RNA sequence: GGCGCCUAGCAGCCGACUUAGAACUGGUGCGGACCAGGGGAAUCCGACUGUUUAAUUAAAACAAAGCAUCGCGAAGGCCCG
RNA sequence: GCGGGAGUAACUAUGACUCUCUUAAGGUAGCCAAAUGCCUCGUCAUCUAAUUAGUGACGCGCAUGAAGGAUGAACGAGAUU
RNA sequence: GGUGACCACGGGUGACGGGGAAUCAGGGUUCGAUUCCGGAGAGGGAGCCUGAGAAACGGCUACCACAUCCAAGGAAGGCAGCAGGCGCGCAAAUUACCCACUCCCGACCCGGGGAGGUAGUGACGAAAAAUAACAAUACAGGACUCUUUCGAGGCCCUGUAAUUGGAAUGAGUCCACUUUAAAUCCUUUAACGAGGAUCCAUUGGAGGGCAAGUCUGGUGCCAGCAGCCGCGGUAAUUCCAGCUCCAAUAGCGUAUAUUAAAGUUGCUGCAGUUAAAAAGCUCGUAGUUGGAUCUUGGGAGCGGGCGUCCCCGCCCUCUCGGCGGGGCCCGAAGCGUUUACUUUGAAAAAAUUAGAGUGUUCAAAGCAGGCCCGAGCCGCCUGGAUACCGCAGCUAGGAAUAAUGGAAUAGGACCGCGGUUCUAUUUUGUUGGUUUUCGGAACUGAGGCCAUGAUUAAGAGGGACGGCCGGGGGCAUUCGUAUUGCGCCGCUAGAGGUGAAAUUCUUGGACCGGCGCAAGACGGACCAGAGCGAAAGCAUUUGCCAAGAAUGUUUUCAUUAAUCAAGAACGAAAGUCGGAGGUUCGAAGACGAUCAGAUACCGUCGUAGUUCCGACCAUAAACGAUGCCGACCGGCGAUGCGGCGGCGUUAUUCCCAUGACCCGCCGGGCAGCUUCCGGGAAACCAAAGUCUUUGGGUUCCGGGGGGAGUAUGGUUGCAAAGCUGAAACUUAAAGGAAUUGACGG
RNA sequence: AGAAGACGGUCGAACUUGACUAUCUAGAGGAAGUAAAAGUCGUAACAAGGUUUCCGUAGGUGAACCUGCGGAAGGAUCAUUA
């Protein structure tokens, strides 16, 4: 079920049993890596890079075709984002909700959603500090988080 | 969330056996499940089982022979010494003439009779009769 | 359900000793206020001085005058009411006697049709009421 | 300028008051004069601060913030003349 | 501004209750021998050796009572034990 | 600084701790003042001398409380040692004898020991075990037999009562021996010692539970019995008695603590819709619990018989192998993680527990004992085992399960090669000069090689993205009639309201009709066992603002998760505070009716409120009277959303798209029907199933009914009140579901 | 070699005083809960209990209770037609 919702959805992705690269794919590992580099310089997060690569260039799995994941490739080249993608998007959502709430004081539904989002932020930050992705003293401040996103 | 894969598999086998199905599919496979099923198959309580191998955790399809009464689990894997194995045995088994207790030992996963035969204790896994 | 983890013994024992206060026997035996309220002070028998001789009406379905004595215990000076349990043993009871009183059967609870009486007289003036009733020995004149 | 490592900071000079501690000591006396709250438990009234019968009443009286009511849209309400 | 008279509970005593007469409405919540109670130095308790004093309590209250009633810290050259 | 929700600190203990005791399926629950070990104290404290050892008390000093003598000047005290008194009590023994045993002390074979031993009291409790046995007559009974009921004796077993009727023994009197320090007791042994063998068995019962009387006489809801149901009000199976029976038996009853019964504390192993019970809802830290994945199969003769069983052999490295230079062998160093776990070994006082041996006359006991002795045995054979002893600590095998780590900015492993600073010993033996790269350690630069190094991507989760979807939320805006009030116009005498009336409004034009105006509420019908939201809740239009489930995904991260004490957000209505507004309805209040009364139900009016903004409160039958996450276990037809695939109809258009229908499939929801899945006390429930065949993870919470959600304390609040929350006492039922009947304005 | 005695220090009993904390306990008056009397008044609940019952909240009344607002069915409706 969902972390903060009473939903039990099943919509997922079914990765095929064939890990091999399709024969009709003419892109080589370095070619896909250069495409990822260009998209990352354009500013796309790894999820968007994967979506563009799958939709347009016909590559099924970057890991299958290159042997490495998109974030691993970006970090190896040295242009991975300072914050993780999901944590960044959670902070962005929290900033948007706070900006709405400071004008709509009666939006108690928005206050409840804000509490849920900030709980998710703190749990994810705890995970990242455990994995040493984030600095050990990293803390999400509601006041200063607005300058980190958008 | 699912925290005891063996417990889920054993409950599925028990329910299919009670309903009278000829085959049962248990979705999360593991080495512990395969060893438990191997013990049951060597004692003849189940038929052949085949492992469908996906790149994730595999699935198992077991042929039920219809001669199983219960295949429950002891979820907290208590440490079982040879001095209290008899108390576990007469607490969990229907009689002293049949029924087996599977416990994971240092020598491997095996029933209580073999555990006593080669003189070792271990952690309780489950039972079947 | 209940917790079953390998290291849940602290919670199990804490919950057990919290819930053990909710039955009347454990509460009575371990709170101490019942012991303080008990006139005997946790003793099987007690001695007292007969303050008075009284009659107690039986309960609603019955109709009788149960013969009791109002007795002040020698220790702690508490005043209780004790049934005199035979046909004519009230005649062997007079004022200022030193009587021995025991429980009346069910641990500080009233018995039968006698309301609010939890004790009965066993001996008077250091001679047994059974002995006096059977005539095996005489009042100490 | 080739020419060296105070970098755990040193050297010299100068300077107010204040606090804390210790020893000794006097016939237990020491905030030695001066300066300088007796205290507690309650009852009544007034909330408080303020004001008052100069020349017998400083109060519980008056005032007060707070509360409530009333009149009046200017050719008007209230008042002087 | 905010009432009377009668009867009434298995000991007595009160009167939950019931009759009537009457009012514009019959004094409600509260509070009391109070700075408001004649009788009165009321009755009971406490304070004392002894208290017309004080406090607490009671209330058919001569003649308590709601923009004023009842409380409640802080304060007072206020009255009292 | 140190310690704390892994419970510190504080309080209580009717707490000395342990070995152990009671109970006894397993698990446990209670008790250990008490003879063994350890500790503490000597009326309460405190301070000391001596001595190796004392903060000693049968040592001292002082104070306090008691208390002895006194010639009143002083002096002397410490039985929680042995006895023995008083007091307290429900509650516990003789002011006895002895150092004879076991040991202790001393200068010591010799003395002393209220340690200790012996005896006395002793129904604390435990073991054994009398109160009778036999025979012969009568009267019965037997599968009895002899002729087929008839009658008897070639048999057996009871009971009734007797001049039976003579055999055996003790309990007692009591000589001696024995025992013993001396006695006592036991065991021996003289002599007396039994026929109501009067040498006398009792304690509780006879309605049920629960074995035993529907006997008789008294009493008459009295006396009394009765643990509980109940008995007794004049024919008592229950009281008081007689008789007869029942149970245990030298013991039995009663009271109280405690254990089992109690699966009514539930770890094993309870429950939580309706019986008592799941928090209003969500988040959330401690706590608890966490997906899959890393060595498997192949070998040889011993081999649970390659006897294709398999005791089983397995087909770590480097250092002097102790039998500076042998293969004749096994020792010094380390573990290519750290643990949990399991097995073994050690170390774990005795007694007690279990248990081996042993005829104590048997047994409880005890740790003894047994073999021959022809009399010379100028003495032989033994035993005084073993098991268990939790947890913690130590050691050695195993490596399944579970935790934990190694190489990702390579700051990685391994083979070497540069360039660095010191030094135990060198011996380039006369000392001194010493060269010592000598040997290894000191840092440091460039290489080779590692298959160089990242498990997979959960019908776990988070996040991105796409098209939607929705009375989800907030802000603004728009509209609708209705109601009420008002202003004009018309005509009229009633209108309203009710069961009936009446209060009320009305020739002042009430009601009614028409046209307008104003205000504040409210969003009908559409509107559903439909949707959304964590719940509370959410329904006129349009716009804006953020949010969200589900779906689709060959996107991304890679375990980030589930439940959660403490804490936090929201939380209908009513209620509170401040400001606006106040149409309707309408607590309080007033009146009219009804009635025996009517503080009500009905009617008329009407304050607070109902509306909006801001701030409190935190409660509801806040309900599904039903925790959340996860898996499994029937069928069917629908419905909402999203997606996918199909004959066709329809919308325009020239065809496909895209809408509206039709037929299906998938996923997530609200539900419904049906079923001997199964459960349940049943009602009923596809969950309230997968539960004695009992264990997926986790939170809260109940323990007969009342007292009582009360008192008190704490805490929150402006208040109302909210949260936490007893006890005394009382009671034998209170309750749930179903059945039959009776009753129903 | 040395006794009495004294200054000081240190352990420090004990007494007085005050504070805190435990129990036990008196108390005018007030306000409850249990039990028994066919005591008085009414008849709120069980049937549609004669105004369906009940929950939360607020006000009021001799008393049970009544009334307003929101909720529940544990209801007296599992249902009401295009
Ligand atoms: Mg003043
Ligand atoms: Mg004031
Ligand atoms: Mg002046
Ligand atoms: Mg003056
Ligand atoms: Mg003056
Ligand atoms: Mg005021
Ligand atoms: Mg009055
Ligand atoms: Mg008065
Ligand atoms: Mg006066
Ligand atoms: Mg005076
Ligand atoms: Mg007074
Ligand atoms: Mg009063
Ligand atoms: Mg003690
Ligand atoms: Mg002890
Ligand atoms: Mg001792
Ligand atoms: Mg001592
Ligand atoms: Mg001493
Ligand atoms: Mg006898
Ligand atoms: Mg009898
Ligand atoms: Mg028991
Ligand atoms: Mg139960
Ligand atoms: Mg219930
Ligand atoms: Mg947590
Ligand atoms: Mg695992
Ligand atoms: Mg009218
Ligand atoms: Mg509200
Ligand atoms: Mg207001
Ligand atoms: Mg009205
Ligand atoms: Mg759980
Ligand atoms: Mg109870
Ligand atoms: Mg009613
Ligand atoms: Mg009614």
């Amino acid at each position: 079920g969902r972390m903060h919702a009473p939903g039990k959805g099943l919509s997922q992705s079914a990765l095929p049993y064939r890990r091999s690269v399709p024969t009709w794919l003419k892109l080589t590992s370095d070619d896909v890596k250069e495409q990822i580099y260009k998209l990352a310089k354009k500013g796309l997060t790894p999820s968007q890079i994967g979506v563009i690569l799958r939709d347009s260039h016909g590559v099924a799995q970057v890991r299958f075709v290159t042997g490495n994941k998109i974030l691993r490739i970006l970090k190896s080249k040295g242009l991975a984002p300072d914050l993780p993608e999901d944590l960044y998007h959670l902070i962005k959502k929290a900033v948007a909700v706070r900006k709405h709430l400071e004008r709509n004081r009666k939006d108690k539904d928005a206050k409840f959603r804000l509490i849920l989002i900030e709980s998710r932020i703190h749990r994810l930050a705890r995970y990242y500090k455990t994995k040493r992705v984030l600095p050990p003293n990293w803390k999400y401040e509601s006041s200063t988080a607005s300058a980190l996103v958008a | 969330v699912r925290m005891n894969v063996l417990a889920d598999a054993l409950k599925s086998i028990n329910n299919a056996e009670k309903r009278g199905k000829r085959q049962v599919l248990i979705r999360p496979c593991s080495k512990v499940i395969v060893r438990f099923l191997t013990v049951m198959m060597k004692h003849g309580y189940i038929g052949e089982f085949e492992i469908i191998d996906d790149h994730r955790a595999g699935k198992i399809v077991v042929n039920l022979t219809g001669r199983l009464n219960k295949c429950g689990v002891i979820s907290p894997r208590f440490d079982v010494q040879l001095k209290d194995l008899e108390k576990w045995q007469n607490n969990l088994l229907p009689s002293r003439q049949f029924g087996f207790i599977v416990l994971t030992t240092s020598a491997g996963i095996m029933d209580h009779e073999e555990a006593r035969r080669k003189h070792t204790g271990g952690k309780i896994l489950g039972f079947f009769f | 359900g209940k917790c079953r983890g390998l290291r849940t013994a602290r919670k199990l024992r804490s919950h057990r000793r919290d819930q053990k206060w909710h039955d009347k026997q454990y509460k009575k035996a371990h709170l101490g206020t019942a012991l303080k309220a008990n006139p005997f002070g946790g003793a099987s028998h007690a001695k007292g001085i007969v303050l008075e001789k009284v009659g107690v009406e039986a309960k609603q379905p019955n109709s009788a005058i149960r013969k009791c004595v109002r007795v002040q215990l020698i220790k702690n000076g508490k005043k209780i009411t004790a049934f005199v349990p035979n046909d004519g043993c009230l005649n062997f009871i007079e004022e200022n006697d030193e009587v021995l009183v025991a429980g009346f059967g069910r641990k500080g609870h009233a018995v039968g049709d006698i309301p609010g009486v939890r004790f009965k007289v066993v001996k008077v003036a250091n001679v047994s009421l059974l002995a006096l009733y059977k005539g095996k020995k005489e009042r100490p004149r």
